[PDB]
């Protein structure tokens, strides 16, 4: 397969595309929260909370 | 009829009725391929970043 051959720039391309579908991810709900990612997020910004 | 009543013919017409569902619908449209080898062989992906 023509594309599994330079395997650093093929899991380089699944490495951002991670980071990108886990960024949304915890964007409906960030909670603050150091361990997931440090956003505020959704949750809580359409809510009553502060 | 005493004559010609043992010397009757027994012609038939040309009427044969098909009778049986001969058909092939869903191998009718598959786009069909050839192969020359023992088994295809090709590669699925996953997750697990």
């Amino acid at each position: 397969n023509e594309e599994l051959r330079n395997l650093l720039e093929a899991q380089m391309r699944n490495a951002v595309e991670e980071i990108a579908t886990t960024l949304n991810k915890k964007l409906y709900d960030g909670s603050g929260a150091i361990a997931d990612g440090g956003l505020i997020g959704l949750s809580i910004a359409a809510s009553g909370q502060d | 009829a005493k004559l010609n009543l043992a010397v009757l013919n027994n012609v038939f017409s040309e009427l044969l009725t098909q009778e049986i569902n001969r058909s092939a619908t869903f191998l009718g449209l598959l786009s069909k391929y050839p192969e020359r080898k023992s088994n295809i062989q090709w590669g699925v992906g996953m997750g697990g970043t």
